[PDB]
Parts: C-alpha cells; structure tokens; sequence
C-alpha cells in the first residue's frame, strides 16, 4: 500500500505474482518492432557489399 | 530551464514540486551556449534554504 502523496486515491497492489520457481534453463521474452522512413533507414545488415 | 518527471509529491515542509524519481533536467548553461540533459535522481539537501 502507499496512499504517501497521492492527492488521489490509496494505491494498492497485492502482486502475488506467482514467483514460480526458477527452470533449469533461463527462459526470456522479447518484444521486436521496427519503423520505416521517420529516419534515414539506417540500421542496416552487416554486409560487404561494397 | 524544465524539470520532467514521472512521480510529484510535496516536500518536507509542504511546497509543492518535487520529483520522487529519476527526472529529466533540461537546463541550459554557459551563458546560453550550452545545453544540459540529465536524467538523474535529485536528494534534496537538508542545507541551510535548501
């Protein structure tokens, strides 16, 4: 609970967040987005092109 | 001269503005010839005026 300087309302959150054990092997997730043409479309592939 | 920041709470006394968390700072400097961002966390000194 916090309600410390709110000025609107208490604020809680009872985040259980079940803290399941860890596995073996480390597990992650990964969240990609890419833009066009509100730059330079400059991050590019390694390449030799030349 | 700004001050951004996600979280605003009253100070020690009760004056409103203070920042509880990493906030941007946008001051200019060198007599107007340079520009500062920083995005830090600002203690409050328990100086004297402070």
């Amino acid at each position: 609970t916090r309600q410390l300087s709110q000025l609107e309302g208490g604020g809680i959150l009872v985040g259980v967040g079940s803290v399941t054990p860890m596995t073996d092997t480390l597990q992650m997730g990964f969240i990609i987005s890419v833009q066009y043409g509100t730059d330079t479309n400059s991050v590019c592939p390694m390449m030799d092109l030349g | 001269a700004f001050m951004l920041g996600s979280s605003v709470g009253n100070f020690s006394n009760g004056v409103s503005g203070r920042y509880f968390n990493h906030t941007l700072l946008l001051l200019p400097d060198g007599c107007g010839t340079r520009l500062w961002a920083l995005y830090c966390v600002i203690e409050p000194r328990n100086g004297s005026y402070c």
